[PDB]
């Protein structure tokens, strides 16, 4: 079946006036041999069809709803208000907003975007979004590195593992050096910053679940002229303090945490806030407060020398589609929770992260990893390998125990907890991790 | 007038109640780590929140509300039908046991498979984000591939014409490699006797977008293939017009050894203002090596995403890809099959012509007017300025196309209709842009006059920039 | 939790603004011994755990989806198109539109709903909805008696046993007298009309599946002085012959049939469309177009004094809420598919119908009883107790075998097919049969 | 200006395509059965449907976009969780097997269980579609009641107030009783006297709201109900008001023996524009034997259709109700509690009592102004019109509140502002109302301007109605 309008009626007549003969030859120019590809595709269904097929293959799978994985991505509460609004018809199909006019909708809502991403790092500028947490990292680095002029890099082996592998593909593109702070006792030690460094980075919380002690870092990566690069999970700094009041210049992120659905992973967004004085090197779409010829407030896209359309060869990126709906989703979560609302939110899944802990320390064999005070996720070490434990845990119906990688340690597991996850859920957990082991 | 969510603030007030007994902070976190002072987000009710979204979105536009015939972009329709697809896996985690996410990877490698089979590709990545990150992806992949026969010292310099997209040499820079444009010939097309010159042991790869932003298709492709063949240079697919041959002619076929798609262009995957989007990427199977990880494989028990590349360029983003979009994309394959996207490439072929005719008749020129494919691009007759055309179309109620793009041709009108779009639509179209020919330059100049703002000060914005309501900095 | 704005300090202002000393103080002036009731309901609960009482709650049912149930509802496919659409805020939070001027979404929807009723009908002139299918025949037989100002009602047992139900509970509240004509064969005989009768009432497909020849009742009727009323499925109308065609004077029916969700009996609408001289007996509401103070096209409530606001005790009808969303939502299914489009659907699901009604028919102890030619139902006569099929049906994971009440003959049920069975359906479904049996 | 949707109609033109092997007519229904001439529906493409509907929803408000203050609505705030909430039952069958629809039979018990909670009934049908269709349902039980003490030949006449709502009367005409109407005293309340000297062994019933439609309560409920038990008559509760007293005060210990509420207004169900609706009727126990069947009773077995009741009234409508509409009506009760629904009631009262207070200050009059409930009733100063004072509101971007009704008071402004609307929400209306007092007559008069379309000719609607597009006959 198919979306396209055309009756035979009108195909024809179409034909006839821009001197075709058919369908087949508006691509008569194209080379003989090229022509007549031998495509295999299943043969078109009807969208009751589609379906169908779609939930055998949703069927085929054991919901992630109220999991225990971590890692980055975690079961928390999607609003339907907010994805009712996401909906919205206008907001799903606008494409990036070139005509400002028509467009106050998006760019007004991005502005506030910007606004509440800046608040809730406690920097003061933002970019309109990212594609992801890991890609924010890379440019946010990237940044420092145009503003210092400097070409080294020192990250903390606290940040997500896969975010330190797309930076140091980021950075190695460019000719970059990257130096890898790796983790004692769950933590990460001050280390020495030479001139030779242009940026710092550290993340809170860390992989691991642990509350690092920003502040030094800063002061550290500041002492020798390098920028400090702060990895935050947003619902995160709605009760710790943001990295802004740490000194750091450059805040980055994942959004999935505000309201977002797991979907797999992706698609979610990410977050970049930094300095004004730093707007020259920000990367992607920026919107600025204006007003119009009748004296009405407006919003428009700005300083756009930093974008691809303009500087193209010299642009700060390449990056043109961004995340918009995601981000916008974020924001309309963060506006329909309030301060105080996303603190709750955090709190809790701080809360009921930290009863699992407690409970799952009298299971036999398993021992602490990850060391207090950590935020609402955590690591254990386990008397069983790690992803034999997660099957295990997903045979008997839940999900559970994502492995960490040998790089800290062996047979590490993360466990998350969230605003969803009640005492009987966190019972219901450990007896099954009682069986398995 | 519109107010601003924070201006609809008021200290104190509750939206959302999602915990019944909240934990008091000091007995979870050390007080040294506890936010002092709140973030300014904004305080307001449920109802209050839903009159904010729901009237920012009635000031605003889409393909749901209006005919968006911007080139380069592909502003099709977007089923409704995907949006509820998607919904059905919204409950996954990336992190939980494959043998129990069978039905999302069993997703993943046929629209992977479907990909290769309508872009002739042997291997595939649907990590890459969106497009320009499936570009960067492709190149770190080509640099990979010299580097990994010692000539990664000297293939420095990545080829793109000069109707090529700004995303092309900005990629080329964050691979750090340099770029040289290439100019096209009297047609519009490529310049072999230009090309040639290029071509050398000092180029790594040649991007192109075939039919080309012109909405050219390159006759002399497999010539421009076997030039790039000879002088070891990787010849890079833009997939931003693929819509244009869909199911018809194959990049691969024309010596294409990597491409990158848009699936929130080509395969209706909603704009959404901005993004996100999805940009797959495929290679031949000497390239296939350097591929980010993880790939999609199908073994024996099932599914399972493949980390045993050590060739691999890394890893390009978080997780796997923006799952949610290979659904949709997924759906509309499995809903068109192979005669529904020909059929779709055609008329959307067929749209762009006859719309070219109408706008000709309308006193409207086209410099590069050969067999236009899905897109064209139009000037204005001499005395109007495109950007004043497109705000009077503002003001009759249409949208208008892409302006000021490609870079090659002065006023560009770069009209790209899509196949969702009617005929009567087309017309209508066109009459508009007939009828502000007759419009004074004064009416011109000062258009729109009733969308909920006009013209706004560009340069303000620009001087004296306020980037949030806070205006911190 | 709640949707209440207020903060403190408002409440505070607003009460010393009333001159109130407290929330509680607003009823003091209500009598002291109601006041204090001790109502029993459970405590609040956050979004996130309602969504999860009303998961647990659903998890204890086996879905419809693809059942092969009929009897008035049946498991057709409900576009999302559709759904997105009836979707929008202000579609689905409006109120009846008594302001026109800001309310032309709703009323030229409403006016386009009309059209669309009264064209699938054959008939004229159709009110903005009613609230369900016996409801409207219920309605429109008291039409009918109004205008040609008669007592009597002949109603075919081939109706629903639901909807003479209804019709008789509302005709003999005021009066009305109402005999019922036997069917014979699974059909309804042609009957004689005294000049008492005011409406002949025959429903096409008929209760029992079995297609009805309406042109000698419509003759029947008009040769004693009385209305014909048909009652019939609006998607059966895309391929059958309509009422309007064999004369009848009213028709109505309810749109489930028309991409609605079965919701487990509603909300769903119902039709009456009739002809444009009996319009002054309408009952509800009606969208009529007109023009505006500078000569633009408008649309807006008409001839009011059919209603209760103005008519009060005399009005038509006492309909104030009647069905206008899923009214809305038919005429958008309506619009999907076109003409074509739905006699396509009506077709497929006759032909499975068909191809099951064969089907089961070779299943030992199964006997025909719907005569042909029926539409998409029919009724079998079973060699054990319809309900216990069902229930055994229901236990292998099939639902099916709706049971017939026994006014009809012994041991028979209900099959019904849709355009989203497939050939493997109808076969797994008879080998359950064979089973049970 | 904005088509009709048989306007975008082009003949051929194909939307949703559901079938992929159609049937040839012939085979599966015979010849004379066949419709001929097909029906005039229109034929458009999806793009054209998503538009055409998409375009009238932005040429429509509602309270997703604005404050609502209409009187005997209740425009509160309709949560975007129930309607995720109806999903969840969104297929399930009527009659599938009730051993596999005990969820949704054990939340039809739960909500009949919540709402005689509140109103202190014994027992209760979910079945009637609407307020009016459980007025009908709850006078024909009053009516079965009557005659089955042998007084059906004596009970005739209903008794309503001059304020009630015009449904009331109506209802006991489709319920073949008499309608007879009693003054309101000076206060706007009932007036005893004339009450005593209407009462008698001839009165079947007395249909009363409490608070009343002025938004005052009637003080002295407990009197009449007495006077009306002396007399043998049944007191109904017309529950459109039952949004101001629920959780501080019960119909059924206020001596009301049949209620009926509307869950689309004081329960949050979405007025979809008109439609569709719930009206549940609960009663005391002495007329429960004469409640609609099927009732929702859990026994041994589980929760079932309770069908056998020999003195039921029989069926008012298809099915067991709206079932869908109760899924949200049982969200709502769940997330608030008893507390959250005393709190809605109480602000909703306050918000209503101090708007009252701008608007007097501002000039309008209350001619019945005791502490107000939920709503009330205004007029504007002597000259003014409401209808020109309700159009000149649209003008400003306001909707205006209940207009002409009750019908005792000329030129009624009937408010009710409901919960969940804001302090500030409240002051910029009562802002509104006042300035369009300074406004110029002639201004009023032709009010709105800026809206789709401006005041519209009704005397030419109904002088030469056209019903239909095709308008036929
Ligand atoms: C020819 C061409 N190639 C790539 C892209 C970029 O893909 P995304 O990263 O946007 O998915 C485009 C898009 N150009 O639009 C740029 C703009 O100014 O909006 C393209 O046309
Ligand atoms: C006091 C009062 N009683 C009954 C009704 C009707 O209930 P539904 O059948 O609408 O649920 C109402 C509603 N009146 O609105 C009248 C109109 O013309 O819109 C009521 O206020």
């Amino acid at each position: 079946m198919d979306y396209t309008p055309h009756t035979e009626e009108e195909i024809r007549e179409m034909l006839r006036r821009v001197g075709a003969a058919s369908l087949e030859d508006l691509f008569a120019h194209l080379p003989k041999e090229i022509l007549s590809p031998p495509i295999d595709l299943p043969e078109p269904l009807p969208e009751w069809k589609v379906l169908e097929e779609l939930r055998r293959l949703a069927a085929q799978n054991l919901p992630a709803h109220k999991a225990f994985l971590g890692g980055g991505v975690r079961s928390h509460h999607v609003p339907p208000v907010v994805q009712a609004l996401a909906a919205r018809g206008e907001f799903l199909t606008a494409y990036t907003p070139y005509q400002p006019e028509v467009s106050q909708g998006v760019l007004q809502a991005t502005f506030e975007y910007q606004t509440m991403i800046a608040e809730l790092a406690g920097l003061e500028i933002a970019n309109a979004s990212m594609y992801d947490g890991a890609t924010a990292l890379a440019e946010g680095v990237l940044l420092a590195l145009r503003e210092t002029g400097r070409m080294g890099v020192l990250v903390s082996q606290g940040v997500h593992p896969e975010y330190r592998a797309v930076l140091r593909a980021y950075l190695e593109a460019v000719g970059a050096k990257l130096l890898t702070l790796p983790l004692e006792g769950g933590r990460t030690p001050l280390p020495e910053v030479g001139e030779e460094v242009g940026a710092v980075v550290v993340q809170n919380p860390n992989f691991l679940g642990a509350l690092e002690d920003l502040g030094p870092f800063a002061e550290a990566a500041h002492g020798a002229g390098a920028l400090f690069v702060a990895v935050a999970d947003p619902l995160s700094l709605g009760v710790l303090k943001p990295p802004g009041a740490y000194g750091a210049d450059i805040a980055v992120g994942d959004g999935q945490s505000l309201g977002l659905p797991m979907g797999f992973g992706g698609p979610h967004f990410g977050f970049l806030a930094t300095k004004k004085a730093f707007v020259r090197q920000l990367p992607g779409r920026l919107v600025s407060e204006t007003v119009d010829v009748e004296g009405r407030r407006g919003f428009i896209l700005t300083l756009q020398a930093r974008e691809q359309y303009i500087r193209r060869a010299k642009a700060k990126s390449n990056i043109t589609t961004n995340a918009q709906l995601t981000a916008l989703m974020g924001a309309m979560y963060l506006a329909a929770l309030g301060p105080e609302g996303l603190r709750e939110v955090a709190l809790k899944s701080v809360e009921m992260a930290h009863k699992l802990h407690a409970l799952l320390l009298e299971v036999p064999g398993v021992r602490p990893f990850t060391p207090k005070p950590f935020f609402n996720e955590f690591a254990l070490a386990l008397p069983k390998d790690p992803e034999a434990v997660r099957r295990a845990l997903a045979e008997r119906g839940f999900h559970g125990a994502t492995p960490v990688p040998r790089e800290y340690g062996e047979n590490l597991a993360l466990f998350a907890a969230t605003e969803l996850h009640e005492e009987e859920d966190l019972l219901a957990l450990r007896e099954a991790l009682k069986e398995v082991l | 007038s519109f107010p601003l969510i924070f201006e609809r603030s008021r200290k104190g007030r509750r939206g959302l109640k999602l915990v019944k007994a909240v934990p008091k902070a000091e007995d979870l976190i050390p007080k040294e780590h506890l936010r002092e002072v709140p973030p300014r987000l904004p305080e307001v009710d449920e109802l209050t929140l839903v009159r904010h979204y729901t009237g920012l979105s009635r000031r605003q536009v889409g393909v749901d509300t209006t005919f968006y015939p911007l080139g380069s972009c592909t502003m099709k329709y977007n089923p409704k039908l995907h949006e509820e697809a998607a919904r059905l896996f919204a409950d996954l985690h990336p992190y939980q046991d494959p043998r129990t996410a069978q039905g999302a990877l069993r997703l993943m490698w046929e629209l992977g498979e479907y990909l290769k089979a309508l872009t002739g590709m042997d291997a595939i990545t649907l990590e890459p984000a969106a497009g320009a990150h499936g570009e960067l992806t492709g190149i770190l992949i080509i640099r990979a591939y010299h580097e990994d026969r010692g000539e990664g010292r000297t293939r420095r310099v990545v080829l793109v014409p000069d109707s090529a997209h700004g995303s092309n040499p900005a990629t080329a820079s964050m691979a750090g490699y340099q770029v040289r444009e290439i100019p096209s010939g009297p047609e519009g097309e490529v310049d072999l006797e230009a090309l040639k010159r290029e071509l050398g042991p000092h180029v790594a790869a040649l991007m192109l977008t075939n039919p080309n932003t012109l909405g050219l298709f390159e006759r002399r492709i497999l010539e421009i293939s076997r030039l790039c063949k000879e002088a070891g240079v990787q010849l890079y697919y833009d997939g931003a017009n693929l819509n244009a041959i869909m199911g018809w002619a194959r990049p691969g076929d024309m010596g294409f050894d990597v491409v990158h798609l848009n699936l929130h262009k080509t395969f209706t995957v909603p704009h959404g203002g901005g993004g996100p989007g999805s940009g797959p990427v495929g290679v031949k199977a000497h390239l296939a090596p350097y591929l980010p990880v993880p790939l999609v494989e199908r073994g024996e028990e099932g599914f399972y995403l493949d980390f045993d590349r050590p060739k691999s360029i890394g890893r390009v983003r978080s997780f796997y890809g923006n799952f949610l979009a290979l659904v949709r994309a997924w759906a509309y394959i499995r809903t068109l099959g192979l005669e529904g996207l020909k059929k779709a490439a055609a008329l959307a072929v067929l749209n762009a012509r006859y719309l070219k005719e109408l706008l000709k008749e309308k006193g409207y020129r086209v410099p590069y007017d050969g067999p236009s494919m899905h897109e064209f691009v139009a000037q204005p007759p001499e005395g109007f300025r495109a950007l004043d055309l497109a705000k009077g179309l503002l003001e009759l109620g249409f949208h208008p196309p892409t302006v000021y793009f490609p870079l090659i041709v002065k006023e560009a009108l770069m009209v790209e209709p899509t196949e969702t779009e009617a005929k009567e639509t087309l017309e209508a179209f066109a009459e508009a842009m007939g009828a502000l020919l007759k419009k004074p330059k004064e009416w011109l100049e000062n258009a729109p006059y009733s969308t909920p703002v006009r013209r706004l000060d560009e340069l303000r914005a620009n001087k004296h920039p306020k980037l949030t309501y806070f205006d911190e900095g």
